[PDB]
């Protein structure tokens, strides 16, 4: 899922999980233990949180998640660092 | 009548001469404090030692002895007179 | 003379603002020589310094120092010890070639 | 015959191998020997310096085994270029330099084999990164004092040589000696290089590892407590007074530069989730 | 909580009652204190400012 | 084994000296030496070095001729001046790896199981970082070949000893240590974001190109597997921080205001001794 | 840096009525040769001069710590006192005893006393006949009067 909802709903889960509404607390407890991930879940809403995980390819051959957040980010930080040398000009003097 | 009062207004340009002059004045002030730090070679050297002056002799010279060893008769600095030892 | 005299006092305006820029970069210049002066001279930190002993002082920095090796020295001290840690005495540090006056050790009490 | 200003270029790893050598060399004053070029009288490159091994008896020529050197130099034959030996040094490591008898032991030695035959004495302990304090010199003869010992071509650099005010014992053998330049020649390659990983290793952070920016600000504004209320008891007692006393104890209180730069620090650091992030 | 502290305010709908404060806050006390008589002594020179002068 | 080392720059002037040996007569234009090693610690040290005469062919490319003379009786020469120094691995230069580097592997590892080559430049004016450190171990693959001994690499360091800069750092004068809050931040600045960003550039760009046409990195999946330990933080659309909006708010808090109040006190500093020190030195007329 | 402050007389003297407010600090740099091009930028500036305040400020200049500076003092003096007569000022025979002073004796620098009488010469060019011109009635600068003094 593509990020920014970290924290969300259980139906998704009591459905792709094949699982019901009420064994996802069992279900988030146990993958804690098991150690695939480490966030404590926000558990009176039944809201999930997560850490570290383990990755199965992105888009086919990682076109899109790595130009658009990678290189977006490369002139992001790039660009901004030039910005930081353009306030910062002649700071060095 | 533009070409006689410009002259005049060139004494603006002038307040950048006193300032000019004074930070001048300024690294004049440093000259001296880095020359004191400069000097300080003089702290890196071996200092001396002291001396139990018997008694003089004649002939320009005087006895010395050092704290824990024996006597010596040494020679004098263009400073100090037999007449003060 | 309207038209040299006014040329001229452009001239040596110019010139002065060129000679003011000089000084300003000396005077850039030599704060960064007088920290290197600072620190590079208080360097003079503790080469294994000797326990001593501070006798007479003739006048500002310039001691007479008894030592652990018992004979009695003529030297003189930095500009960074306070004058009042030594007022009769103390356990002093003092350095080998230099042989000068460092530090006060702490006292046996 | 005549005399003129002898200059010694050294090799940078000349420098090195003296300052390695001689701390290896730990108090036991080890010789070693200089391996270099005629290029004229009033100047010399040295190209090469190596190490000699430690001998315990007394620090002499007849230490130098010349088949050590010969299998030594051989192993360097087709190893870049030999040259000529063209000298020697030992070692005082812990106080400045004075003219040895040892000295007087192998130069007459290598002034009989080599030419320039030049002596070297050597002390680590003055400082670290700026200063000069090998020393070098070389015997004079003794059938050159019908002549005034006073020509000198270019006399700048004796006039720089001599400039320093000799120290001790040099000029208290200033007899059976006459002193040579030692300058430090173009080595820019290795120089600006040293500098990068001068600024680059002994200044710590290799600058993609700096950006202790919170916990520092924790014993800064301790700090910033601290050494503020100091800044504040002292100049209330300043000369409130209308006395015409003209004696200072001087302590500059000021703390102006710490506040400063720290804060600089601390603000560009609070910077850097703005700044790394987007 | 009136006459005597812990420093306990009043948390009627928590469940703690959290008792909390960061007494060490003092350079910002320190330098107030600095302030007051800093001042105090700008002033006692300003007679000697607008003395000297006329 | 090898993890991290102290490396002085003495073996960096006794790589440019065989370069000044071969460099005017050159004819095989590459330093290849050997790294003499005190090897204390699992931190390695390193304060000799020597350069072997030495050729490498490109026909074949592992022809190649130490001097054993030169190598072991050379070493034995230096135990005997220096026992503590001894062999810990070798030095080359031409940064692209070749075949014959497996070949004096062979030989290197059977001198010092846990042995070491450095990778130089002869002119470094890099980001930068000094040369380089392997480190041969056998993780043969999963291909099933006869045992494959490829280049693991160790990360490289610099330490320090004392007394060695003395002239050096005298020559070059140019020497600014403190003078952190102006520019020796913002060269670290403009370094690990441009140059870490560009070498990331060469992550998309030679990783789209192995998308285009080569490895696409499979079976080393270590690749993406890592740039997910970069997706820690995957910044969708609206870039998500908005859970650290008060946390930013939190952290702007401090620092402005300690900002505020101790920079008004640094105005409290400047303007006071200012003013007093000019007021008396100025009306000072003589 | 010695080239540096050797040019300045080499390019401003047909002004040489701004060298002492330009060279006063540089006078009390750290080394020889900006001291010693100090000396001799003073020398070569205000040659025709009838300034006295390059002399004063030459005066702690010849009176300096660094044994060759004093030299080149004693010579930059030589180059004050030409295109200067006695009655330009008053410390022409002062200079003369000075030099006097510094090689007639035995114990002051013989590095630093070598200028004396060569300055003396200089200063005694064919009895004050002839002297330096880098300036002509014609404007013509003269290529010994720039050349030569420049390798000199
Ligand atoms: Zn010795």
């Amino acid at each position: 899922r593509p990020a920014n909802h970290r924290q969300l709903t259980f139906e998704e889960i009591a459905k792709s999980a094949k699982i019901t509404v009420n064994e996802v607390e069992l279900l988030v407890m146990k993958a804690l233990s098991v150690g695939l991930v480490k966030g404590s879940i926000d558990e009176v809403d039944k809201r999930v949180h997560m850490t570290w995980v383990q990755p199965r390819v992105l888009d086919l051959q990682q076109i899109k998640g790595m130009k658009d957040r990678l290189e977006f980010w490369c002139t992001d930080v790039k660009s901004m660092e030039m910005l930081v040398e353009h306030q910062a000009h002649d700071i060095l003097t | 009548y533009l070409s006689k009062i410009e002259e005049l207004q060139l004494i603006v340009n002038d307040k950048s001469q006193n300032l000019r002059r004074l930070q001048a004045q300024r690294n004049e002030l440093n000259a001296k404090v880095r020359l004191l730090r400069e000097e300080l070679q003089l702290l890196q050297e071996q200092g001396s030692y002291v001396g139990e002056v018997v008694r003089a002799m004649d002939k320009k010279k005087v006895l010395v002895k050092v704290h824990p060893e024996g006597k010596f008769v040494v020679d004098v600095d263009k400073n100090i007179d037999i007449n003060d030892v | 003379d309207l038209y040299s005299r006014y040329k001229k006092l452009q001239q040596e305006l110019e010139f002065l603002e060129v000679q003011e820029e000089y000084i300003k970069d000396e005077q850039k210049n030599l704060k960064k020589e007088f920290l290197h002066a600072q620190e590079e001279v208080k360097r003079i930190q503790s080469i294994p310094l000797v326990i001593g002993q501070f006798l007479e002082a003739v006048d500002q920095n310039t001691a007479i120092v008894g030592s652990t090796t018992g004979s009695n020295y003529y030297v003189r001290i930095l500009s960074t010890i306070d004058r009042e840690l030594l007022k009769p005495n103390a356990s002093v540090a003092l350095h080998k070639h230099s042989n000068a006056l460092v530090d006060v050790l702490p006292p046996e009490a | 015959a005549v005399d003129t200003a002898e200059q010694v270029y050294i090799s940078s790893l000349a420098l090195l191998k003296m300052l390695k050598h001689g701390r290896a060399g730990v108090p036991m004053e080890v010789m070693g020997l200089m391996l270099g070029e005629f290029v004229d009288d009033y100047t010399v490159r040295v190209i090469d310096v190596f190490a000699m091994p430690q001998s315990g008896t007394g620090v002499s020529v007849e230490a130098v085994d010349p088949v050590f050197q010969a299998k030594m130099l051989d192993m360097l034959k087709q190893t870049g270029r030999p040259e000529m030996v063209v000298g020697w040094y030992h070692s005082h490591p812990g106080f400045g330099c004075w003219l040895s008898g040892v000295d007087i032991n192998t130069q007459q030695s290598f002034e009989a084999l080599s030419e320039r035959a030049v002596a070297v004495v050597v002390d680590p302990i003055q400082s670290v990164k700026g200063k000069v304090v090998i020393d070098a010199f070389r015997l004079i003869n003794a059938n050159m004092m019908v002549l005034g010992h006073e020509p000198r071509q270019t006399t700048s650099n004796l006039g720089h040589l001599n400039k320093p005010s000799i120290q001790a014992l040099i000029h208290g053998l200033n007899r059976h000696y006459y002193s040579i330049t030692i300058n430090y020649r173009k080595n820019e390659l290795e120089q600006k290089m040293l500098l990068n990983l001068h600024k680059k290793s002994w200044m710590e952070g290799l600058t993609l590892q700096d950006y202790v920016v919170k916990e520092m600000l924790e014993l800064a504004k301790n700090y910033n407590k601290a050494v503020e209320e100091e800044d504040k008891m002292t100049p209330e007692q300043l000369a409130i007074k209308n006395v015409g006393k003209q004696d200072p104890k001087r302590h500059l209180e000021e703390h102006v530069d710490v506040l400063m730069t720290s804060n600089i620090v601390q603000c560009l650091a609070a910077m850097l989730d703005t700044v790394v992030f987007k | 909580i009136l006459d005597k502290k812990f420093h306990g305010i009043l948390d009627q709908g928590e469940g703690v009652l959290i008792i909390f404060d960061e007494p060490p806050v003092d350079k910002t006390y320190e330098a107030a204190l600095e302030t007051i008589q800093n001042m105090s002594k700008v002033v006692d020179s300003l007679y000697n400012k607008a003395k000297k002068l006329t | 084994a090898v993890q991290k080392v102290v490396v002085h720059p003495l073996v960096l002037l006794s790589v440019v000296d065989h370069f000044n040996r071969i460099g005017k007569v050159g004819n095989q234009k590459r330093v290849v030496g050997v790294l003499l090693g005190s090897w204390q610690k699992k931190v390695l040290d390193v304060s000799n070095s020597f350069a072997v005469p030495f050729d490498e062919d490109d026909k074949d490319d592992s022809v190649w001729f130490l001097d054993h003379d030169y190598l072991e009786n050379m070493y034995g020469m230096f135990k005997k001046v220096n026992a503590r120094e001894r062999i810990v691995g070798w030095y080359h230069t031409g940064p692209k790896l070749h075949k014959n580097d497996i070949a004096i592997n062979e030989l290197m590892k059977r001198y010092c199981p846990n042995s070491v080559l450095v990778i130089i430049d002869v002119k470094p004016k890099d980001l930068g970082l000094p040369t380089e450190a392997y480190i041969s171990v056998e993780e043969v693959h999963d291909d099933g070949t006869p045992t494959s001994k490829t280049f693991e690499h160790v990360t490289s360091e610099i330490g320090a000893e004392e007394a060695e800069e003395v002239g050096v750092e005298h020559l070059l004068r140019d020497i600014k240590d403190t003078t952190v809050g102006t520019l020796s931040q913002r060269i670290t600045n403009q370094v690990h974001g441009l140059k870490g960003l560009n070498s990331k550039l060469l992550d998309i760009r030679s990783y789209l190109e192995k998308v285009a046409t080569g490895k696409l990195p499979i079976n080393h999946q270590i690749i993406y597997q890592l740039q997910d330990v970069f997706n820690l933080l995957p910044d969708v659309s609206l870039q998500e921080f908005v859970k650290a909006f008060y946390l930013k708010t939190n952290d702007q808090m401090v620092v402005v205001y300690l900002a505020s109040l101790i920079r008004s006190v640094v105005a409290l500093h400047n303007l006071i001794n200012n003013k007093i020190a000019n007021r008396d030195a100025e009306k000072k007329e003589g | 840096r010695r080239a540096a402050v050797e040019s300045l007389g080499f390019i401003l003297f047909r002004t040489p009525e701004q060298c002492p407010s330009v060279v006063s600090l540089l006078s009390e740099s750290y080394n020889p040769h900006v001291r010693y091009g100090a000396a001799m930028a003073l020398g070569i500036c205000c040659a025709g001069t009838g300034n006295k305040e390059a002399i004063n400020l030459l005066e702690p200049m010849t009176n300096d710590p660094v044994n060759y500076v004093r030299q080149g003092a004693l010579i930059a003096s030589a180059l004050i006192m030409i295109q200067q007569t006695e009655i330009t000022c008053p410390k022409v025979n002062q200079f003369r005893q000075l030099y006097s002073k510094v090689i007639n004796d035995k114990h002051d620098d013989v590095m630093a006393k070598f200028g004396a009488i060569l300055a003396q010469g200089i200063l005694d060019a064919g009895g004050h006949n002839v002297t330096i011109s880098l300036q002509s009635r014609t404007g013509h600068t003269h290529m010994p009067s720039v050349v030569g003094v420049l390798v000199f």
